[PDB]
DNA sequence: TAAAAATTTAAATTT
DNA sequence: TTTTTAAAAAAAATTTAAATTTTTA
DNA sequence: TTTTTAAAAA
């Protein structure tokens, strides 16, 4: 994640953020950051502090969340692929350790919230104690396997494989909440996957091509810009934030002009500030080749999905039955062709 | 430096009510020979081709080929600020950040200036070639609103069949099985009820329905819908504005 | 091969817009001399009794006593496609469970065929006629819709008192205490706006009001309400459709 | 025993529909020679000053200066149970906690008896006098309702410029700069349409728009609005009911 | 001119 | 004074049941 | 993973 990238794009480029509707696409194949959806349905789905458990004492809130979200977005015509998180790299382990210490501090304050008897502090501090596990990864992968909706196991984090999926043209968008796919090279990034209410969080796109056209920068210039903003691999310069970085990239080139221009007393460079492979994995990540695997939005298996989703996870039959009949309604074929196949673009207009 | 004065004002209100719910980021290609809006849906499904020429404006005067791009929800609210009989005078300057709309009252007691600001906006232009369409049907517009609304009640897709005897709007879904045959008029010679089914070949195309509802929100602009299509080309839902031009709608068929 | 040429299709449209929210699944007991519907509601506290006889259709044809399960919200959304002057011709098949409805225009320009997906559900008869109804109130339906809509703002339970000089609608609650004494107005030469009453025994009994609001949505069907009630016997809200049949509405009082 | 038989019951219906969305708990300060209300239920100064004199009623008989507390949306619902041509009678027995509302239909068929369950509440009025209103405009209520209804789409701030030539309802916000000007039309034979301005010094006062929208939702009582304001005195939105009294609203300017 | 009817919001449950 | 860092605030979705606009004539 | 935002800071 990049601190303040979306605020910087909303300050600079309003033409690259397109607040669209949920139902507007109807056949635009998107790619989901799956673990972001697992956490977004693990914090948010609870009984006021009590997570959705089972008879076996294991949670099921992220399964119902992906169920309700994926049926509500396939009912609007969006065909997703859920790209899952794999192995985070060794350069990412510093901010991973900072998130681990944030979880340790939250688990420390959870004991004082339990001893103090505050009913709202204990909910807000069991919010931060979440963990994507391999049990959770296999459980979500098994649910999406019985969906008939494909999942791609990345060899790295899921943002880079989503960006490679959009860059190969196998999907048309990367439906991903954090802005790491813009610096991983995806031209299309939609955020805020709230298919329930349109007025709450509308779908806003992030055209990277429009960002690289109005700024005039190329891809690696935007990568070095997101470095001086600061990301989850490499730390930012102390004293350089969002407003300085547009000035320090926009009339400029790269890291080397910064380190031959900026004096190390006003804006000092941090010690052990690695960028040599942080730039390289951002341009060239360890991803899956999308021409190898084929996206198969197959028909769902019915009865074993009903019995696994209901009798093993304590669910009503009619809600899961309504979800699978809505998926079988939503998968009828009849792929909606776009207008760019028929009419050729003869330019644009300025203002 | 652009100034267009309309001697009837409700037509631009009907255009903005047509163009509110469909598209929001549209750039007005204003030339000296007319006012054009070539714009497209954000998900690349539907296209809007508005053409308002110089013969219907009472005082049209635009020097250079200046292009402005508004928020069509905001301009739809500004056109909702005018009444149905207000004389609308458009007003703009050279590279101006604000678009001025002067809604003059017809009985001259409410001259409401409206400086709506612009935004930095680009829309790509897709050139439609002049082509002969096979199923060119001209048919009533409130009837088209009835067909599109009452088949969007049923399902999400309308499979239009064109033949010699009449046009057939068929929609299928979980709700039932709609099948509306709309035959050719042989007795009524009035243009506002004539349903002409003139052909070159029979076609069978499947379109969407939310976009057809957004298309048939242009109902009060015209009585006749010159619904032009062929076997591969997207259909032309054309609303002939009275002596100003046409609001042309384009929608790609499902395959 | 059921076929029912109905000229005034707004009658059937107002039936299915009068039964869409009260009834979600119903059965159409199509006899050879009319069509019936004696379905229960969703909460199983009211009963909707509908009868359109075959003397009001233009042409009518039946071969069996076929009964079909029709989702009334589905058939209401299909009957929204017809116009207020469009004729409606129902069609049914023996082998296929489709209810085909073609909607011809008054002119010969627009034919709107509309099939259906019929559900499968059980049939049962709970009419029980000749219940010895003590009093009738034949009041206008717009007036009765005004009574139900005005009394619905106060509470959820209404008591209805009947007397010789008029009928008394009254409710209670936290929001107020209303009491409408709708009077004897048989002196009006318009019988259609007149209120006529006959009395054998004074009654006062607590009906529900939410399902009465569900009942009074048949006010575009007929512009009279033939409500008849008793002491412990459930009432009717009878909508006498003009030369076609009648639609009743039973509610056991609380 | 308070008695007020009002034959034009749509006046009280429109008063309660006006004060439904504005005031929730209002005291009905009933006098021996009129019916008065002075209350506010907003975080902003939203004083509503209602006069219903005894001369325009069909029968008035009150022998006490009683003032009852009314949950005003419930009385608004009960007044919405009335008809537009309905004779409305107000009764209030001394020892009862009920405001008895009796509706007599003009065909003498539907006779109602609603009892409004009162509650004990006391609020302190402020008492704005007629403190030399420098700029008063008399103008149609549909025009003012239209101006406030479409200027609320732009933003929240309406500045009201006035001079001898006309009144200017300028407004700006997040969307544009809407500048509705008017003209004093004393030559119109229609007196409800004839905009008349009596001005001493020009004024320009910023006002809120949601409270003024709630103020201008008292439209169909009167055809005209006696809108008056001064340099620092709060705004008066006056609806002079036809031989019944006035419904005066008070809006503090936003400095 | 009003009320069906499409639409939006908030609240308890979704376990 | 704009800005950068810092310490906080937070991550849905369905049915159910009023509420607020649009259209119908 | 996100946004604010109110103190600090060059």
């Amino acid at each position: 994640g990049i601190q303040g990238l979306a605020k910087l794009i909303a300050d600079v480029a309003p033409s690259a953020i397109r607040e669209n509707d949920i139902k507007s696409y109807f056949g635009r194949k998107v790619a989901i950051d799956a673990s972001m959806s697992i956490y977004q349905f693990l914090i948010a789905v609870r009984q006021g502090g009590d997570v959705l458990q089972n008879e076996e004492g294991e949670t099921t809130s992220h399964l119902m969340g992906m169920f309700y979200r994926t049926i509500r977005m396939m009912e609007n015509g969006i065909k997703p692929v859920y790209v899952f998180d794999g192995k985070p790299p060794q350069l990412k382990s510093g901010e991973l350790a900072k998130r681990s210490e944030r979880r340790a501090e939250a688990e420390k304050q959870l004991q004082q919230a339990q001893a103090a008897g505050a009913e709202q502090e204990v909910e807000k501090f069991t919010k931060r104690l979440v963990k994507v596990t391999k049990q959770h990864n296999d459980e979500c992968k098994h649910l999406l396997s019985l969906m008939g909706i494909p999942y791609l196991d990345a060899p790295s984090e899921a943002e880079a494989s989503c960006a490679a999926l959009v860059k190969a043209g196998k999907v048309y968008a990367a439906a991903t909440e954090d802005m790491d796919c813009l610096t991983f090279g995806s031209p299309v990034l939609m955020r805020h996957l709230t298919a329930s209410e349109a007025k709450k969080l509308p779908i806003q796109e992030f055209h990277l091509s429009r960002i690289l056209q109005e700024l005039g920068l190329n891809q690696e210039q935007f990568v070095d810009l997101c470095i001086l903003l600061g990301s989850d691999y490499c730390e930012s310069i102390r004293g350089i934030g969002p407003k300085r970085a547009v000035d320090l990239i926009q009339k400029h080139k790269s890291i080397e002009e910064i380190v031959r221009r900026l004096d190390p007393n006003k804006y000092p460079v941090p010690e052990n500030w690695l960028h040599k492979e942080a730039h390289q994995l951002f341009l060239e990540p360890e991803v899956l080749d999308p021409e190898s695997v084929e996206l198969k939005w197959s028909e769902p298996n019915e009865e074993e999905l009903i019995k696994f989703m209901c009798g093993e996870k304590q669910f009503s039959e009619e809600r899961i039955r309504s979800g699978v009949k809505r998926l079988s309604k939503s998968r009828q074929g009849s792929t909606q062709g776009r207008l760019d196949d028929f009419f050729k673009v003869t330019g644009s207009l300025s203002s | 430096m652009f100034e267009a004065r309309l001697v009837q004002g409700s037509i631009l209100k009907k255009v903005l009510e047509a163009l509110k719910d469909l598209i929001n980021e549209a750039c007005w290609d204003i030339s000296s020979s007319g006012v054009n809006l070539q714009s497209m849906d954000s998900s690349h499904v539907s296209l809007v081709q508005l053409t308002l020429r110089s013969e219907g404006f009472d005082t049209y005067r635009c020097d250079r080929n200046l292009a402005m791009g508004v928020n069509l929800t905001s301009m739809s609210k500004i056109l909702k600020c005018a009444g149905n009989e207000d004389i609308i005078t458009l007003r703009a300057e050279d590279n101006a950040d604000t678009l001025a709309l002067v809604f003059e009252a017809p009985n001259q007691e409410k001259v409401s200036d409206y400086e709506m600001k612009l935004m930095d906006l680009d829309v790509e232009q897709l050139g439609i070639p002049e082509q002969e369409y096979s199923c060119v049907v001209k048919m009533p517009s409130g009837e088209f609103a009835r067909i599109c609304r009452d088949l969007s009640h049923i399902g999400d897709a309308v499979v239009i069949s064109c033949a010699k005897d009449g046009v057939k709007f068929s929609a299928s879904g979980e709700l039932g099985n709609g099948n509306i045959k709309l035959s050719q008029t042989s007795n009524v010679d009035k243009e506002e009820e004539a349903v002409t089914i003139e052909m070159n070949e029979p076609v069978q195309l499947t379109f969407a329905l939310r976009y057809l509802n957004f298309f048939t929100k242009a109902t009060p602009l015209s009585s006749t819908v010159t619904l032009s299509m062929s076997a591969d080309v997207p259909l032309v839902v054309e609303y002939k504005i009275a002596d100003m031009g046409h609001l042309k709608y384009y929608l790609a068929p499902k395959i």
